[PDB]
RNA sequence: UGAAGCUUUCAUACU
């Protein structure tokens, strides 16, 4: 647990210096938000370098019951007209959507 | 749409790929590749593995559009499921010593090769050195 | 020699039984027996005397 | 806007005439001053607690950080020759003026130097104290790095050669550094290995024990044995002439230190040898389990070595880690 | 210059994947090998065989695929009810026998203290009372000569258990001589 | 078969190992922290492991049969 | 009967016949990735034809969903000789 | 207990 009164996470180290934590859901409707934010993502704002999303994450075995928060907190950074088009579809606005987004990282990280 | 409903047909297309007719297998087949590549990133893997223990037998098959239909079920697994149990399946008989075998296999490890040939760096298995030839791959063995 | 999958498509007599010996010593090495692997270190002295199998120490518990 | 309560915790409001956005953090027991400052020349606010926060979003990224001191009660920005952007900060009976320059990291972090590549430490559980232990491969210890020095001095003055100008004396005085210059890379199969007890508040290193030439640390453990009383236990595995490619190792030790005065200091025991890498140690039930290459074995203190007690041989490779609930 | 079945069966670590064609190979030291892997199922083993694949015996009669539980529960055989196809379908979904990866399907593969109610009933015993004694007719000869030695942890009423036990058709209880909850799971 | 890699009914345990090997080397340049893992393990710089591993790409699993 | 040698920027085409099926696996559901052609089968007169049946082509041809999922879009010009 | 393959002049069904 990292932070006082919070969540236990996974926290995990890399060779490259980066540092990420993995944390469970407790409900299926944050499940699911967060499974169509990322569907609705992967197509709308790809990766820079041409690859894809859900082929890296499935380098050497497929992707099981994991969402990649980098790609969902890129909604963040995307320009008004798309995070509009991206959030009228899950029946939302966009300050919503990024309240919802900071809600499940304050939860548990800083 | 189909992740709900995987369970429900399981039983039915294990009695008709049990079942003698031709056309029951292929179409059995037809549907495992169309069920593998509609849930993809949903977690049924289960059944889709349990499919596969009964597909798996038919790729002895000359009939054609039999063939056509396994080979079709089997790339459709092969995302579904992944490269590392493909893998598995072709491991022992890659070298049989039949030639009917080798061909087969080794069709289906092309295969299986032409796609995803990254992600089988991590699934190869060990091969010890012999007297001339060295084949152990060292640097995976280091640990920090 | 019992019945296994080992002595398959084996025809001759000799042959199995040297197949056999083979199994029996491939076997008896890679189990666990305790009586010869075992490290105990006798009160005799209580310092000392390490190589102490697990007979001898009953031979000097006694 | 922001709303500050009388409690350690916050609200936030967007200004409009109706409320758009709501956002709190609980981040305290004590009321929360709201001040003005000015962080990467723009506006920003230094809420303050029990301990101090600062707000800021950046480019729509929100931050709400918490500083390295403890709690103040008034502040706002600064401006001299000495610093052109600060804080001008208050504590009991203090007058301080402070700054914070640091373009937005979650992380602040405070180094200690070691030797060698660190492979994996402990923590004791009643001083708090790290054991770690650092390996390198291609490397000298510091007893062989001595001796090829003198080596290389004493047949550098019999060059045969007026024995009139001695470029050895100066040659052997002052040792370039190495965090500045790099270590001697020197060999195929050498090692240098390293025993380390630290305190982690302060940086100062407790005890230090060197290992020989070409062995080489994998494995460290703090432990207790049940036949023995409330005393703690350092178990090192080391290798014996390992060669990475092809592979080939010479054997393997377990060294064991008694772990005495309050946690500071280590003292020898004994050194039993191994016929192959013992990779993982790990404390189970009064004793100890130990990978050795692809057994796994059980071992009990003893006077003068290790006593093997149990011992499974069906683990395929080679262990690399070993846990246990 | 080809091995036998025995010269092979004594170079290799693990003999009993040998098989008969095995010597035939162009190299039978990796087939042998590869035949070992810590996974790899085996051939589907009718490829030497000159009956082809499945068919062989249309001796079986086989009923037709029976409907799943729930759905033979839905009533499908006029008024019709969608919310109860809905919530039965979602509610009432069970999970089928699965199998495991290394398993394989062949032709003939398809065919190779407590007691129950319906049982007690027809065998003339009556219900547990309250507090009495009511054994069964195979608890007097266990009183008479003695506990069963092939389960010494299981106990009787009236023998080990006292009377006041016994509830409803349990009449036997075997009684053998952490943290297990789950780390992360949705509440 | 105009793909480099792939086998048939008359490929040998050589061939099939040197593939391996060669792909392995050109994985291991080609994905950075195994190159870190490796360089860190014995303990030289990345561009000589890197130099290493492609004057290994030559002969990897010693010369062929007869 | 692919001509399979790697392509470039012109765009395949499809005739009316089969607008909006795929050219590897001939389906009538979900297209995904735009078509590209190696430039000998665009060359001159061929510019703009369809890529199944050589006529006049009359929208952009697509590989299906399926298809780019298994990367069956990087496998060459998929014009038909 | 079991092993039902191969071929055509058959004849009959499905694509
Ligand atoms: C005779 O010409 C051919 C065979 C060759 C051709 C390429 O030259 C010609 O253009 C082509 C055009 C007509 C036909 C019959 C082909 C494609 C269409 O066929 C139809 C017969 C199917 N019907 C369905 O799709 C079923 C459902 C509907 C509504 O769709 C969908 C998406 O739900 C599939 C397909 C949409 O057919
Ligand atoms: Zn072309
Ligand atoms: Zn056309
Ligand atoms: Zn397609």
């Amino acid at each position: 647990t990292l932070i006082p009164g919070g969540s236990e996470s996974l926290v995990y180290t890399t060779l490259s210096g980066g540092i990420g934590i993995l944390v469970p859901f407790t409900s299926h409707e944050d499940h699911d938000f967060f499974q169509h934010v990322e569907m609705h993502l992967r197509s709308e704002h790809p990766p820079l370098c041409g690859r894809d999303h859900l082929s890296f994450r499935s380098y050497y075995f497929p992707v099981k019951n994991v969402i990649d928060g980098d790609l969902c907190e890129q909604f963040n950074s995307m320009e008004p007209n798309k995070q509009k088009n991206v959030s009228e579809e899950l029946d939302r606005t966009p300050p919503e959507v990024s309240k919802k987004l900071e809600d499940i990282r304050t939860r548990y990280a800083f | 749409m189909g992740k709900d409903y995987i369970y429900a047909v399981t039983p039915l297309l294990e009695d008709a790929l049990m079942d003698r007719d031709l056309v029951h297998r292929q179409t059995a087949s037809a549907v495992v590749q169309h069920m593998s590549l509609g849930v993809y990133g949903f977690g049924c893997e289960d059944s889709l593995n349990h499919l596969l223990n009964y597909v798996w037998p038919n790729v002895f098959e000359t009939s054609p559009h039999v063939i056509q239909a396994v080979m079709g079920a089997l790339e459709g697994l092969r995302v579904a499921i992944g490269p590392c149990r493909m893998l598995q399946y072709c491991l022992q008989g890659l070298f049989h010593p039949a030639r009917k075998v080798r061909d087969v296999y080794w069709k289906i490890y092309n295969s299986i090769y032409i796609g995803s040939q990254d992600a089988l760096i991590a699934h190869y298995p060990r091969i010890y050195n012999d007297d001339k030839n060295t084949y152990i791959r060292y640097e995976l063995d280091y640990i920090l | 020699i019992p019945n296994t999958a080992h002595f398959a498509n084996v025809t001759q007599i000799e042959d199995a039984v040297s197949l056999w010996a083979k199994l029996k010593l491939q076997k008896a090495s890679e189990r666990w027996q305790p009586d010869t692997e075992e490290e105990y270190e006798d009160s005799s002295g209580n310092v000392v005397n390490k190589k102490t199998y697990e007979d001898l120490k009953r031979q000097g518990l006694l | 806007l922001n709303i500050g309560l009388q409690n350690g915790v916050l609200l936030r409001t967007v200004l409009d005439p109706v409320t758009g956005d709501l956002s709190d953090t609980r981040t305290g027991s004590r009321p929360v001053k709201l001040f003005r400052v000015r962080m990467q020349g723009q506006e920003a606010v230094l809420a303050m607690s029990s301990r101090s926060w600062l707000s800021y979003s950046y480019q729509s990224r929100f931050h709400l950080t918490p500083l390295s001191y403890e709690t103040l009660e008034f502040a706002s920005g600064f401006a001299s020759e000495q610093c052109p952007e600060g804080i001008v900060a208050i504590s009991t009976n203090t007058l301080r003026i402070l700054a914070l320059e640091k373009l937005g990291a979650v992380f602040n972090q405070v180094a200690f130097p070691l030797q060698y590549t660190p492979r994996k430490f402990v923590i004791h559980p009643e001083s708090n104290n790290l054991i770690i232990i650092e390996t390198d491969h291609n490397a000298y210890t510091e007893a062989t790095k001595a001796q090829r020095k003198q080596q290389m001095a004493e047949e550098m003055v019999e060059a045969a050669g007026e024995l009139a100008a001695e470029m050895a004396a100066a040659f052997l005085n002052e040792n370039l550094p190495e965090s500045i210059f790099g270590a001697p890379k020197a060999g195929n199969g050498q090692w240098a290995s390293v025993i380390r007890v630290m305190n982690p508040i302060q940086g100062n290193t407790l005890d230090l024990v060197q290992l020989e030439q070409n062995e080489a640390a994998f494995s460290v453990a703090v432990c207790r044995f049940s036949n023995t009383g409330e005393d703690w236990y350092v178990l090192v595995g080391v290798a014996k002439d390992l060669i990475l490619n092809p592979r080939s190792v010479a054997g393997g030790f377990v060294y064991t230190y008694k772990l005495v005065n309050n946690g500071e200091k280590l003292e020898f025991l004994h050194k039993t040898p191994v016929e192959e890498v013992p990779a993982a140690i790990a404390p189970f039930q009064g004793r100890v389990l130990i990978g050795v290459g692809k057994l796994l074995r059980v071992y009990d203190l003893g006077k003068k070595k290790l006593l093997r007690k149990c011992e499974n041989k069906h683990i395929a490779n080679y262990i690399s880690g070993i846990q246990t609930i | 210059n080809r091995f036998t079945v025995a010269e092979l069966k004594q170079l290799v670590a693990r003999p009993d994947v040998v098989e008969m064609h095995d010597v035939t190979a162009q190299d039978p030291k990796l087939l042998v090998h590869l035949k070992a892997t810590r996974n790899s199922v085996p051939v589907p083993r009718h490829w030497c065989f000159k009956r082809k694949y499945l068919q062989g015996k249309r001796g079986i009669e086989k009923p037709p695929f029976e409907l799943p539980d729930f759905i033979k529960r839905t009533g499908i055989q006029i008024d019709i009810d969608y919310q109860k196809l809905h919530d039965a379908f979602f509610k009432w979904q069970t999970k089928p026998k699965l199998t495991i990866h290394g398993d394989l399907y062949y032709e003939g593969k398809e065919f190779e203290g407590d007691l129950s109610d319906e049982l007690r009933i027809s065998l003339g015993m009556p219900v547990g009372p309250n507090a009495h004694k009511v054994p069964p007719p195979w608890l007097i000869a266990m009183q008479r000569y003695g506990p069963p030695p092939s389960y010494p942890n299981l106990k009787i009423p009236g023998l080990n258990s006292p009377i006041p036990p016994l509830y409803g058709d349990v009449f036997g209880t075997n009684a053998a001589e952490i943290d297990r909850t789950p780390w992360g799971e949705l509440e | 078969s105009k793909y480099i890699g792939t086998g048939h009914a008359d490929t040998t345990k050589w061939e099939w190992l040197v593939n391996q090997h060669r792909d392995s080397y050109c994985s291991y340049m080609g994905h950075f922290d195994l190159l870190n893992y490796f360089a860190i393990a014995e303990n030289e710089s990345k561009a000589r492991v890197r130099f290493n591993l492609m004057e290994k790409m030559l002969q990897p699993c010693g010369p062929p049969a007869d | 009967i692919f001509c399979r040698k790697q392509a470039g920027v012109a765009i395949g085409r499809l005739c009316e016949k089969c607008d909006g099926k795929c050219v590897i696996c001939d389906s009538y559901v979900r297209p995904c990735t735009l078509v590209r052609i190696c430039d000998e089968c665009n060359y001159g007169s061929y510019q703009g034809r369809c890529v199944i049946c050589g006529g006049p082509g009359v929208s952009d041809a697509y590989y299906c969903k399926e298809c780019t999922i298994q990367e069956k879009d990087r496998d060459g010009c998929p014009k038909i000789v």
